[PDB]
């Protein structure tokens, strides 16, 4: 029951610096814990975080390369030093055991998603192309799908929806549970990602229904430095719509 | 150390069972995790103490002697389709986590439509999209052989006004050459799959 706040959300972040996450929680608890996961993979466990001495790291993990400082039992940081991009993960705050509630399991916050690149000149917005219904998918089935294709970007850094006459939806919508690599070879490929909104083919044939692909994209910030003659990819939206046709 | 195993494929409405081993006896709790694919793990439930324990259509089993816990999903749904974590808690204060077991709960497929329908072009994007549609749980998408052509694992959507589920498989390129008749030939797809000229 306790409120685990994680800062910051996302950060794309250059080869060699530094980044200094932190993990507030609302309550006092006694037993903290920093966790680190790629999507896919399994749940690591970095270190458990001592209150004002050294956390006790498990193995393959050192203080030099992630120090760790809790102050007080609702405070503590976890600093990735030297970033590689093999430190690329989502890094994962835990707390629990005593409370004023007692005894709790332990929850987790919702993570820190850190991309650390050689060179922050390969981070692209995606772009977002929305496909109209089959003709034959209509008669035959009388059910529309539209289908949406971001494509392009690096780093995953991208959460789609799909948003009906202003109106985000949920239903009949399956989106990709991943980015696929382009080029997946390469370990600079960007990433494409699918999803689909199908509907009645009365709906979709209704010209007043308006229908648009949304793509959130998280990129730089504005204190990163960026000298390109290309636009900026900051933290933006780009998106993709179309009306109802018959 | 705790034990989970990996992927499992569940038909929809049965009972997914989920079963992880510990090695430390003096074990005092354990938990069970869901974990979506970009979420953060979730507590769902946890036991204490030999027997079964029922919340909703989640049942948690252990057995101290014989060194498992269980998590037993009835009824279980397409959105239940998820990686689920054992966490055991020693002696101490410290939660040792399994791996994982990555749960897929496919959909019935009352009325199998298998078809490949080719979507109208963007006048933005250089690409041809191609849609595997409607057909049955059991059905296998393939990776693409072909280099420059990119096909997606099949997806789940779920018209829930209509109580309608079906599967699709999206696959596209830019190639001049590229064709919906052969898109998926990498795949065993159904004979009796439909191809609109």
């Amino acid at each position: 029951s306790a409120v685990i706040s994680q800062k910051p959300s996302r950060d794309i972040c250059q080869r060699g610096t530094s980044l200094t996450i932190q993990c507030q929680v609302d309550s006092q608890v006694t037993m903290m814990f920093w966790y680190r996961q790629q999507p896919g993979q399994s749940l690591t466990l970095i270190a458990t975080a001592n209150q004002g001495s050294e956390a006790t790291y498990e193995s393959g993990f050192v203080i030099d390369k992630f120090p760790i400082s809790r102050p007080n039992l609702t405070f503590s940081t976890l600093t990735v030093s030297n970033m590689s991009p093999e430190d690329s993960s989502i890094y994962l705050c835990s707390v629990g055991g005593d409370s004023l509630i007692g005894n709790q399991p332990q929850h987790f916050g919702d993570g820190t998603r850190l991309s650390i690149l050689e060179d922050l000149k390969n981070v692209f917005p995606p772009e977002v192309a929305v496909f109209e219904p089959s003709e034959a998918e209509i008669s035959h089935t009388q059910k529309a799908t539209l289908v949406c294709l971001a494509t392009g970007f690096y780093p995953d850094h991208v959460e789609l929806s799909w948003w009906v006459n202003g109106k985000e939806v949920h239903s009949g919508v399956c989106t990709d549970p991943q980015p696929l690599k382009e080029q997946p070879a390469l370990n600079d490929s960007r990433y494409a990602l699918s999803s689909r909104l199908r509907v009645s083919a009365t709906f979709w044939q209704n010209p007043r229904n308006h229908f648009r692909c949304q793509v959130q994209f998280y990129g730089l910030s504005e204190n990163d430095e960026w000298t390109q003659d290309r636009a900026k990819p900051v933290t933006q939206i780009v998106s993709a719509e179309a009306w109802g046709r018959a | 150390v705790e034990q989970n195993s990996g992927p499992l494929s569940v038909p929809e409405g049965a009972i997914a069972s989920l079963n992880c081993t510990y090695s430390d006896r003096g074990s005092q709790s354990f938990f069970w995790y869901r974990q979506y694919s970009g979420k953060s793990p979730e507590l769902i439930m946890f036991i204490y103490s030999n027997g079964d324990k029922e919340d909703g259509r989640f049942t948690a089993q252990l057995n101290k002697a014989s060194q498992y816990v269980s998590l037993l999903i009835r009824d279980s749904q397409p959105s239940d389709s998820a990686t689920y974590l054992c966490a055991v808690r020693d002696a101490g204060n410290m939660l040792t986590f399994g791996g994982g077991t990555r749960l897929m709960v496919k959909p019935n497929i009352q009325n199998p439509d298998p078809a490949v329908y080719q979507l109208r072009d963007s006048k933005s994007s250089d690409k041809s999209v191609c849609l595997f549609t409607d057909f049955d749980s059991q059905t296998n998408v393939s990776q693409s052989k072909d280099s420059d052509v990119y096909i997606t694992d099949k997806c789940v959507l779920d018209m829930r006004s209509m109580d309608f589920k079906s599967n699709s498989a999206v696959a596209w390129s830019n190639k001049s050459d590229f064709a919906c008749a052969n898109a998926f030939n990498n795949s065993i797809i159904p004979e009796d799959t439909f191809f609109p000229s």
